[PDB]
Formats: C-alpha cells, structure tokens, sequence
C-alpha cells in the first residue's frame, strides 16, 4: 500500500489516470490576465478560494510570464535548489537489508533519466502552491519502472466539494475524480498556514504584479502623448466643409510641420499636452518591485541587498540568515514530498517484503555550508596538542572531505 | 461549427459561423428556523441542537 | 491524566472531536478584509474582545495575504524556528528508567513524520495569538501513535462567556464546547500580558496595514488620473443635441488626439488634472513598513538595519541583542507548549506506569551560538599552561564538537 494507508491495486498502473480523460489535453488557456482590473482579480481569487482553480491557475502563469522582475526571482530561487547535491540515507540505526534497500534505490534514482525536470516540475508549486506529475509505470521483466514524469496543469484539478484540503481531476462531474494512488507525484509546499487555494505565494504577489502593470501601462501612454503639444483651431462663422477640412488638416501636420499661415480671422491654440515626471510611476514599480523581491527570497539581499564586502566569514553572513532557512526549507520540503511519493512505490513493488513505512529511506539534500579550512585549520593543532580528542569523523563530514577507503 | 469542407472547383468561399450566446440569471435560495435560546441549552438527550 | 489533571478516557480518542460537527468542514472565508475602514476595524477588533473570533481570524488571514512585506517578515521569523535542530532530554538528574523513556521519546519523534508541519502550523497562534492543531489517534498493536496533525482555523473557535481565556468550539450553542483532552496541540504564545484574544501580535499590525493601504490605494488612483488635463467643451446657446453630443466626444478624445478644430463660438479649457507628488504616500508606506519591521523582527536588523561589518564577533553583534532574544522566546514558547500537548500523552500512553508530571521529560531547542574556534583555541593553551583545570565537557559543548565514544 502507500504511505497515506489506502489499498494500492497494480491493475490500475497500465494506463495513466488521464488517458481516459482526452478532453483535457485539448484544452487552451484563457490568459485571463489581459484586460484584468482589481475587481476582476478580486473575483478570481473569491472564486478560487471555492473550488475554481482553473482561472487562477491560468492567471498565475499569465503572471509568470508577463512580469520579468517575478520571472527572474521565481527563476532563481528555483535553480538554487536545482543545483544541490541529494543522497539517499537509510533509516535511524538501519539494519543490513535496510541499507540494502536504501543502496538499490540510490543506485535507482541515479540511473533515473529526468530527475531533474522532475524536481523543475515539483517546484513550481511554490508558487502555485500545488504541482500534480503523473507516472509512467513500465514493467522491465520483474521490475517495476517510472518510464517518464508528465506535468499537468494546474488548471485540470479542483477542490473537493467535501474537502477543501483535496484535489480531483476536472471530469465534467460536480466532484471532479480522486487522485489515483501512486499515479502521482503532488507536491504542496507551505509557506503559511492554510487550505490548498490559498497557499500559493503568487496569491502574495498578484497585487504588487497589478500595481506595476497599471503604473507601466500609464508610463508607457503618457510617453506617448509627450512630444508636441495639443493645438485647438478656431474658424468664424460662414466657413465651409472643404476650408474646415483643410483647417484641419493644417492642425494636424502642424505639429511635424515648422511653419504655416492662415487666415487673420482664424486662430490655433497651443495648449498643454502633458506635463509633469515619470517619477510617480517610477516610485510605484519600485516599490511593487521591493515588495516582491522581499516576498519571494528576502528583504536582506535582494531588495534592500546586503552589498559588497568579502572575508572568510562573508559566506556565512549572506547565507545562514534568510537565504540559507528558505534554502533548507525549500529542500526539506522537497525532499519529504519524493520519499513519499516516488521513493514508496519503489521499494513496495521492486522488493520482497511489506517494510515497515515508519522505516523507509529518506531522500536527503546536501545543504552542506562551505566551512572556513584555513581557520579550522589553524585551530585543531592548539586543541590536539592542549589534551582534546576531536573525532575525525565530524571533521571529515563537516569539510566535505571523505573518510579513507 | 465550421462548414462542412466542400468541393474545389474554381474559387474558394469564404464561409461564416454562426453563434448562439445563451443567457440566464441567478436565483436566490434560504431556508431558516427560528429557535428560543434558552431552549437549546434546557436539554439533557442532545437533541434540538443538531437542528 | 493530562499535565492540567483533568481525567483522560480512551474511549474518547478513536474519533476527532470535530467528527461530529460536519457543517464546520463546509463554511467559507467572509473576507472581511476588502472594503475595510478604520471604523470597521475598530468594531471588529472590540467584538473580538467580546468572544467573537470568526470576523478577527478572517481578517487576520486577508491582512497576511494582502500584504507582501507583513508577509514576508511572519514567514522569515517562522523559518527561523523551523531551521532549529532540536532534542529531547531527561529532567534534572534523571534516573535510568527516564533516561530510558526520554530516549524512547526522542525516537519516536525522529521517526514521527510531519513533525515540521506541526512546527509551522503551532507558529501561527504568534501571529493569531492561538493556534489549535488536533489529533489523530490511531493502535499499531499496543502503543498508541499520533496518525496526522490537522491545523483547524482560527475561526471555528470562541471565548467561554463564562471565562475570558478559555477557548471553546462553535457547535451552534451560546457556550461552544469544550476542548477534549489529549485532542489537541493548542499553542499560544505570549507577546503581551492580557486576555486570548488581545494577544495576537496582529492586533498590533492592524493599522499600519490599513495605513499602507490606503496610501497604496490613493497612489494608484492619482497614478491613474495622472497623465492628460481636465478639459471642459463650452457651447452657445441653440446648439442642438446632436451638436452637444458631437462636442462632447470631440472633449473627450482631444486629450489623445493631438489637433481639433471648433467653431469660434465655443471655447475648451484645459484645467489641471492632479498636480503634486508621491512623496506623502510614499512617506506614509515607508512608516508603516518601519513600524511592522520593528513590530516583529525588532529595530535594530530589520527597520534601522545593522547594516554590512563582518569580524569574529560580528555574528555575535547582529545575534545576541534582539535577534537570538527573539529566536530563544520562539524556542522556548513553542518547546513548552510541544512538551505539554505531544510528549505527555506519548508518555502517559506508550508506557507503563503513572510517572509524576513533575519529571516529565521537556523537548529542547537547539539555541546554541556559533562561537569563534580561533581565538578560542589560541586563548586555551596559555590558560592551561597557566595551570587552570578547565574540563573538556565545557569545551565539547560550547564548540558544538562531541564527546568521544
């Protein structure tokens, strides 16, 4: 069975759970972020809170993509954990088969082509505060194989009637499909206390993304209407359609056009076109800016950046506050979501046996902090000669050296 | 939908579609019963509570 | 029994106490946070005091979700905890029976999945004042385990009329209901000395956050009307309807349209549109954002940041005032109410006998400060050669190196 308990029938793995489903697969978005004010965008966010997740989610990745500052923060938080070494360990004081198992499945997850698309795929619910992979399951003679990892949008899936902590798939029913087991590998980050629909962090960012729309889309008319100024003719009575028409058209080019005459009994005005600073504006995407660099990776290097300055101790100093806690946290959490979903199925189909779920390995990442050789290094002769007896295992392990083989 | 594809000949028409937007309102529905307070708390089976 | 001696029946545990009231499951969030004014809030915060939490736990929700730069502070403070390595340890000279139950404790919470979710979700009563986490029971056999940790909102909870500081379900009776032992991990952390409800630290950010959204507000709409000027169409009398409608549009697309021409008998007015600065709004959010930076992180780091300065005793410098007093309240708050809640019933269930509550065995937090190797090692062999006796269990904990074994 799975870890949650429910019964797992290997009938079921042939076939995705979708396959089924050809419906979704030929659906489009929406792009309900195009001509969105704040009511529209309040209405959404009401509407999702109660089970439509589709325009939400559709509206997320419209917010993804139209906004270059967000992109590069989500982009780069993301890649942070892309790049960190993993390893598998066995369980506390685990025993001969259990560090058996925990070694196959290592060499496993090694030889498993897609990985890192999968962890990609899975970090996108930190935004959207959910991420649904479905699982390929092939049979290579006796064992069991993830044949490839598909990411489906968040836009199939909704909110239980019953339950507002479960997703189903949208299957024209009024409670949507339950998830088939070991079908999936859904991942559900938690950045602050709540039910499913508002756990995402772009639900924190939409107001800031709106702000700096409106304040560029503005900027942006504005410097349009800047250059020449407005110009009004005037005519007297008893002017006819052609003269008013070739008035018109004087006003018009006259702008491009340096010099012109006209009547006597005729006048233009220049008047004001617009005039003021982008300073407003600028003030505003700044601060929209601020907020979501705070929001997304911390208000101590990104928005309000912790400068310059190097030194044995400067790793530390960017890393251990906030940039190391949301590095751990984003690991950890990653890390927990595959032992329970994709380590599991592993081990109960691959091996004999009905392990114990208290005693499965663990996926683990390396969040290692380089340590300061030179100054550990100057340290351990004083000790060692004064009388201590350090180990040479927490040196070995804390340098990231390996102990002899 | 779109026009069925017909034969080539000459020339192409350039057909059209048609459309069929559907409207319709919202209703409002209740229903509420009306209950003494001291009555729920002057029971001892648990009853008149559920309610 | 529980630490507060109220007796303990098991027959109660097979079911959550909420099981029973099904109509809690399907409520939905009022919102109570958009169309909000000052005088809102005030009724809202003083019928809080009067035992209805619903308006305020919703409002405190909106108020974390609207706001980025609230947001992120809570979740920076929150990840600071949950980045704490902890442990569990015997009482004061413990006996070997509990030095033999506190290790069996410790394993079953290493082994007890979940448990960072269970530490995030407690830390929300810091910033609602009162977090309620129940529990599921669940037999393996013969010891009794803790199947999943539910977080239940804020909102289906309420003041006891005959008592200020005891909190109660809402099961539709004027009196709520009692909380049932052992079936909950109510946290509730104790910024200021008062009453359950009154001890929300969002209670003390509430207006800010209605300062700033205002400002915010009032910025985007003067942002929005900035740009072309006001101008008002004059006509003579006997100009038709037609005419006047002609005029208006003619009014109304002049600002974009760059020439018009009008008989002389009418006249257009440029008037200004909004002339000033963002510089009061601004001013307004950058106090805000000051007073909630100071309200929760502390005005020395985060507000009137301690700016860059690295150095041995920097860590020091930027910890020990403000943030490791922060950190070590947190800590210890949450390791209390942890040692009350999940490792009693652990105790008093999995194991035989009725140990005394005195010498229950209390989780710790691991508050430890990194302390500088270097200048350390260089101080001891002087000291020691001096004649000093220093024992080496000071140093082994202090440098965070273990003992040998």
């Amino acid at each position: 069975v799975d870890v949650y308990g429910n019964p797992i029938r290997t009938q079921q793995l042939r076939e995705p759970q979708t396959s089924r489903l050809a419906g979704l697969a030929k659906e489009f978005a929406q792009h309900p972020a195009k001509g969105l004010t704040p009511a529209k965008l309040a209405r959404i966010l009401v509407e999702a809170e109660q089970g439509n997740l589709q325009a939400q989610a559709e509206l997320f990745m419209d917010m993804e993509e139209r906004d270059a500052h967000l992109f590069a923060e989500m982009s780069k938080r993301k890649r942070a954990i892309l790049g960190l070494d993993w390893a598998v360990e066995p369980p506390r004081n685990a025993s001969a088969a259990e560090k058996a198992d925990a070694d196959y499945l290592h060499e496993l997850l090694l030889d498993l082509e897609g990985l890192e698309d999968l962890l990609l795929d899975a970090l996108d619910g930190i935004g959207h505060g959910y991420s649904c992979i479905e699982l390929e399951w092939a049979l290579q003679g006796r064992e069991w194989m993830p044949l490839a990892f598909h990411h489906r949008p968040q836009s199939w899936f909704q909110l239980n009637p019953e339950d507002q902590n479960e997703l189903r798939l949208r299957d024209n029913s009024p409670a949507g499909e339950a998830l088939q087991p070991f079908g999936w590998i859904i991942h559900r980050p938690r950045a602050r206390s709540g039910y499913v629909a508002r756990s995402g962090l772009f639900r924190v960012l939409a107001w800031p993304y709106l702000f700096r729309h409106y304040a560029t889309s503005d900027l942006a008319e504005m410097l349009e209407i800047y250059g020449l100024p407005i110009r009004l003719g005037k005519y007297p009575p008893g002017t006819a359609d052609e003269e008013k028409a070739t008035l018109l058209r004087a006003v018009t080019g006259l702008g491009h056009a340096a010099a012109g005459i006209i009547p006597e009994t005729m006048a233009i005005d220049f008047q004001q076109a617009a005039q003021g600073s982008s300073d407003p504006f600028l003030a505003m995407m700044r601060q929209s800016e601020d907020a979501i660099s705070k929001a997304v990776l911390g208000g101590t290097l990104t928005s309000t950046t912790s400068q310059s300055g190097g030194g044995a101790f400067a790793l530390g100093q960017v890393h251990n506050e906030v940039r190391h806690d949301l590095l751990a946290s984003d690991a950890r959490q990653l890390a927990a979501t595959l032992s329970r979903d994709l380590l599991w199925p592993l081990l109960v189909l691959n091996r004999p046996g009905s392990p114990d779920v208290r005693r499965a390995p663990r996926l683990v990442f390396d969040l290692r902090e380089q340590a300061d050789i030179t100054s550990m290094a100057q340290s351990i002769p004083a000790l060692v000669n004064v009388g201590l007896e350090i180990p040479s295992a927490w040196v070995y392990d804390k340098l990231g050296i390996p102990q002899p083989a | 939908q779109f026009p069925k594809l017909r034969e080539w000949i000459g020339q192409r028409v350039i057909k059209d579609m048609a459309a069929q937007g559907y409207q319709i309102t919202n209703k409002l529905f209740e229903s509420t019963v009306g209950v003494k307070r001291t009555d729920i708390e002057d029971d001892n089976l648990g009853v008149y509570g559920p309610l």
